[PDB]
């Protein structure tokens, strides 16, 4: 998904 | 502020999932697909439709 974490 | 004129600009792009802005530069624009290539500070890259993105210059 579009997350850094 | 979209389109080919944005190339070369430093922008910050909103990632909703992180509730965060991430800084990058617009390296190119694909006219036919209306896509901007953003290269981020941290080494990430995204091909984006900026019109459906929250983002800002500076």
């Amino acid at each position: 998904a579009r997350t850094k974490q | 502020a979209s389109g080919e004129s944005l190339v070369g600009s430093r922008i910050k792009v909103w990632w909703p999932m992180d509730q965060a802005y991430y800084k990058g530069v617009v390296e190119s624009y694909d006219a036919a697909k209306k896509k901007h290539l953003v290269i981020y500070d941290d080494g990430d890259q995204e091909i984006l439709y900026l019109k459906n993105q929250k983002w800002s210059p500076l």
